[PDB]
């Protein structure tokens, strides 16, 4: 019934209080920020620009790439006032963006259900990452990752006839043969930061304050490159998640 | 707490299988 | 000697929600010290009790954080929301916002008034809620015979109206997915004219807020149909 | 009990219609000493921690729902204004603290409307796009101007293009789940908040990050009658909750 | 502050010492020689010069081998004032070097990462060996193994039809079928000498002094012939590592 | 009876890093006996807390494995490092060699200095370390307002200085990846003239060596961009 | 001490698993 | 009760592997 919103807040009622009636409650888990966001969600995918024999090299077409950032946020080939430069490897982006003239696909990789959904200023957590074969053919891949802020290490193939990707003492998979089609596997929170931005970072990248506004330095979990014969299906997972400082969600469009 | 609902979760050790979750102060 | 086993028919299948953990490939890492941090929470739940703004469409058709009234007894609601998550003009509430990511819901609504009239301005309102069955109220005196409660300004600014959980089933579902369309209505109308002095703003506004009462809660994680913002 | 005051070394505010204080995430400021930091901190400067006071902005009827203005912090208070805490500030690398701030503002019993008053961690407060660069202008300066809502708040791109929406979207319709109070002309000439620090990590790099934002949101238009006082501003005294210094060097030119 | 260099060392301080400051030291492992060591990396790889079903004879073809030294060090088929002698198994070798004109790939096989950085003079362990397929063809493969100084016995089928070898009470390894295509298993610190040479061994490793000065004899961990339809690629990993009396880093290039 | 088992979407896949052993085909093999030996260590770490060399560059742009100084006061700084692993002038020391097989650091850098002129030799340094935010120092005044200390020529030959780990992040990146470039700056200065008699060489060298502090660690094994010795 | 987190991690004896570690004198 | 005879049947804890029985009253 009667109070004061001003204050900052107001009481928060059951039926039972204004009227003859009573709380109605039932136990209930499923709502909690961890059991929710623990769950499997694609954000792009991943498709080789070359054999598992050869030296690796950045490359994209009609939107995929051969290395790919694991971030909910938007992600892609670094833009520019001439076009995205697709020789290199992706980073986070401030917007979402379409492929091309229609709304859809996307040009750019991210969290989608995340982006509508996320409640929160700043949030942390390990990422559960899935891997999974597009294709029918007997499988020959190999996948390398590494933490956020790591060198690339996209240098030359040491040894002939062999996968450069391979070639590195960072956490590497190797996939091979008829029905061997999916990877699996978890990393820790890897970033320098105490807790990563959800949405947006109100200041600049750079000491110079020239650059990247709005995105928080290393805010990620590191990355994926991939070599070899087969294009993949690359899903997140949240584990062990936590939330701060709650704010607001995407907006959405009312009813003409 | 989250989406887990296996009992003989164990078989990797915690500080592997986890982030280690340690207190700055 | 080796463990002999039978290979369930469903093996190599991947699942999105499986309840179980994968291997782990970079171990002994210590997550970054965040003990400084305050604001933290852990359930969505708490985010829908947090009172945020319903959404008021203008002739022209535009929204407003509010509703107006003055010195008369128009004979028609002054507004009217329809106890629906799925409803429209909670599109963009929290409440709404959290609710579209799960499949069901029970418990109270509460429809929080907060009147930004002039101090010098007084009145009362009726505001009530009609369960299904008999159609929709159409009349002050028809919504009178369902719940309701008067709304008497004064000292105090606000008010905070409870929509009854009501219901043939324990849980209701969240969103308008084929058409039993809804759970009945909230409607708010004059009891009494806006009274004033000369000298006063003889149209006042009155802000319009929804949340989650104490009862409630959602359940089952769900995906909403997708969307794009405008 | 609607009459209150509140000091801080040589300067006190003063209320007769307050609705108390709001403390967001429930929680203060302690000043603490960052554990990311092996100097011991410059800290508890009494002529640093004190209500600044100042302008915000002027309240007319054209104003309307949802139109604001955005403060950022430290940064509004780095300059001049800042007196000792601004001059302290501009000569270290790390500044960690909390504000607690009383924004005013008057009208009278024959006054309509109403504001939302609130604090948000990481708020947009970028002016414009930077011609050229692909980037904002003036994140860091304080809104000189009334800002206009977005109909669709989907935020603001800098590629020039549009379409879906950018990670600095700030959707109103559900501005009051941050930190706030309501100023109601009917009901209260002033609201007092406060904040704890918050941030991506246990100090901050403040030359090139504004953390923390105060929000100044109309949500029911200003309205007179003929004849009542037409003139009607908004002013607020800002105060650092405990801030502690780390890293001192020369001093970083603001100017 | 304050000390002396001269006496061979000098107080290892922090922050504390000389300021009004202190240890911000957090706990931490990852730094420790056997963790470090202990994940897996590529030497090299194996191509098979004939099929399952014959004599197994050393080959070579554009620098890949049907047989592999297990080393971190530089290896390959034993070089001679007219060339390498490629009809022969490969030996260690006393630096790297360029398959041909551009720097790589390389002719010789190593680990790259450990000749980079190995910060000691002698090191032991066990070694964990993984061979993964770099084909897509149902495999049909057979792999021996043999420790430092066992012979060859490089000789010919005894069955017919069958790979040689196979023929033999050393640890052999048959792999065949459709989604059989990895090899993986570890082996023992099996040399005569008490430690091994991280890097180089100063003095001859024969009685006269003639010969192969540089190089400790028996200073590896045996070795890896193949037959079969399928080439691998190999890689090793340092099993509960030790390391001995400290020294120098391979150079790092001044920026010009 | 056999058990029945769920075969994951994973399988057959192999982990570089796999935190588990594989199968033994050589057992019961004993390590030849090592007992002997001296030497022994199990922490990268501590080959870090070793001094080693930083590279000077001369205008021919050479390296050694110092600097010089003499009777003047030069109006700019004598050398200047900054701070960070991935900097140049220590890309080959120990700390250096072994930080870029990881991706972050924490804690205490100690530069030592040695002076190698004459005996007979006297006068005063200035080291200093400044954080960023206000750029790089330009002058032994604006250093002065930094973190320093004076160096006194004198009796004992050397000096330790360090650069205190000042920063808002629990950790640091060990590598320049992208860009922010550093974590300040470690600048050199003359206080008062080096000073002497006849007969005495008027250009003194100061040897100079890095290492990690004892506050000091590193983490995330990882592989440096390959590289290859001139 | 090195990168093995797997709890269950016996299965083939140690003296199998591991090269024997005897000290000479 | 059911077609189940598997003595091992656990793995998956109770509450994940069946719907939570509750009395509204």
């Amino acid at each position: 019934g009667s109070d004061n919103a001003e204050k900052g807040k107001v009481s928060n009622d059951d039926a039972s209080v204004d009227f003859v009636a009573e709380p109605v409650k039932l136990p209930e888990n499923q709502t909690r920020v961890a059991f929710f966001y623990d769950r499997a969600v694609p954000i792009g995918m991943l498709r080789p620009g070359q054999n598992i024999e050869s030296t690796f090299v950045y490359q994209e077409n009609d939107l995929r790439l051969n290395c790919l950032l694991l971030t909910p946020l938007p992600s892609f080939c670094p833009d520019s006032t001439s076009g995205p430069v697709k020789t290199k490897a992706p980073v986070q982006w401030r917007w979402v963006r379409s492929g091309g003239t229609t709304n859809f696909p996307l040009m750019t990789k991210q969290d989608y259900a995340f982006l509508c959904f996320s409640p929160f200023t700043y949030y942390k957590c390990d990422l559960e990452v899935t891997v999974s074969a597009l294709g029918t053919d007997t499988v020959a891949s190999v996948l390398r990752w590494a933490p956020t802020g790591a060198p690339a290490d996209v240098t030359d193939q040491l040894i002939g006839y062999t996968p450069s990707l391979g070639e590195t003492r960072n956490p590497h998979m190797w996939l091979v043969g008829a029905g061997n089609t999916q990877i699996s596997f978890v990393v820790p929170y890897n970033s320098p930061l105490s807790v990563l931005p959800a949405a947006w970072f109100n200041g600049w990248s750079d000491f110079g304050n020239t650059k990247d506004f709005g995105v928080a330095p290393n805010a990620d979990f590191g990355r994926l490159w991939i070599q070899g014969n087969t294009s993949a299906s690359v899903r997140i997972r949240y584990k062990k998640m936590k939330v701060f400082c709650p704010r607001p969600t995407l907006f959405f469009p009312w009813p003409v | 707490s989250g989406n887990e609902g296996v009992i003989i979760n164990n078989f990797y050790s915690n500080q592997y299988q986890n982030s280690i979750d340690l207190s700055a102060s | 000697s080796p463990i002999a086993v039978t290979v369930r028919e469903h093996k190599g299948c991947f699942y999105s929600t499986n309840p179980d953990t994968t291997v782990p490939i970079y171990g002994k890492t210590i997550s970054t010290p965040n003990d400084y941090m305050c604001g933290e929470f852990s359930d969505l739940l708490e985010l829908c009790k947090l009172p945020t703004f319903l959404g008021n469409p203008n002739s022209n058709n535009k929204r407003y954080p509010y509703f107006s009234a003055t010195n008369s007894v128009p004979t028609t609601s002054l507004v009217d929301y329809q106890v629906a998550l799925s409803c429209s003009c909670m599109c963009n509430s929290m409440l709404a916002a959290v609710a579209r990511n799960f499949n069901q819901y029970r418990g109270s609504l509460n429809f929080l008034f907060v009147f930004t009239g002039a101090a010098m301005v007084k009145g009362k309102f009726l505001i009530a809620y009609t369960p299904p069955g008999a159609g929709k109220p159409t009349t002050r005196d028809q919504a009178m015979q369902a719940t309701y409660a008067i709304w008497d300004l004064g000292l105090n600014s606000s008010f905070v109206f409870t929509a009854p959980f009501i219901s043939p089933t324990h849980y209701r579902q969240t969103s308008y997915t084929s058409a039993a369309s809804v759970d009945g209505w909230v409607t708010v109308w004059q009891l009494t004219p806006l009274t004033y002095p000369s000298g006063t703003p003889v149209n006042s506004d009155i802000l319009t807020l929804v949340s989650a009462g104490d009862d409630f809660t959602l359940r089952m994680p769900i995906s909403p149909t997708k969307w794009v913002p405008q | 009990d609607r009459v209150a005051s509140d000091k801080a070394g040589n300067s006190a505010t003063n209320t007769q219609s307050t609705v108390g204080r709001l403390c967001g995430y429930g929680e203060a400021h302690h000043g603490e000493h960052p554990a990311s930091c092996a100097d011991t901190a410059t800290d508890k400067v009494l002529a640093a921690e004190r209500y600044y006071t100042i302008d915000l902005a002027s309240w007319t009827t054209t104003q309307e729902a949802f139109s604001h203005i955005r403060i950022p912090l430290p940064h509004v208070l780095a300059g001049e204004d800042g007196g000792v805490f601004g001059a302290t500030l501009r000569r270290h690398y790390l500044c960690k603290t909390g504000w607690r701030v009383q924004v005013q503002c008057n009208a009278s019993q024959f006054h309509a409307g109403s504001l939302l008053v609130f604090m948000a961690p990481e708020f947009y407060t970028g002016k414009g796009t930077k011609t050229g660069d692909m980037e904002p202008t003036d994140p860091f300066t304080m809104d000189t101007t009334w800002r206009a809502p977005q109909g669709a708040p989907t935020g603001y791109r800098y590629d020039s293009r549009t379409g879906f929406f950018a990670m600095n979207h700030q959707n109103q319709w559900q501005w009051t789940v941050y930190p706030h109070q309501i100023l109601n002309l009917r009901t209260n000439t002033t609201v007092d908040l406060e904040v704890p620090y918050v941030n991506i990590a246990p100090t901050s790099s403040w030359t090139q990050h504004a953390n923390w934002t105060l929000v100044v949101a109309v949500f029911s238009p200003l309205q007179y009658a003929s004849g009542s006082s037409s003139d009607v501003q908004i002013t607020a005294s800002i105060q650092p909750v405990n801030p502690v210094f780390n890293g001192l060097r020369h001093e970083t030119v603001i100017a």
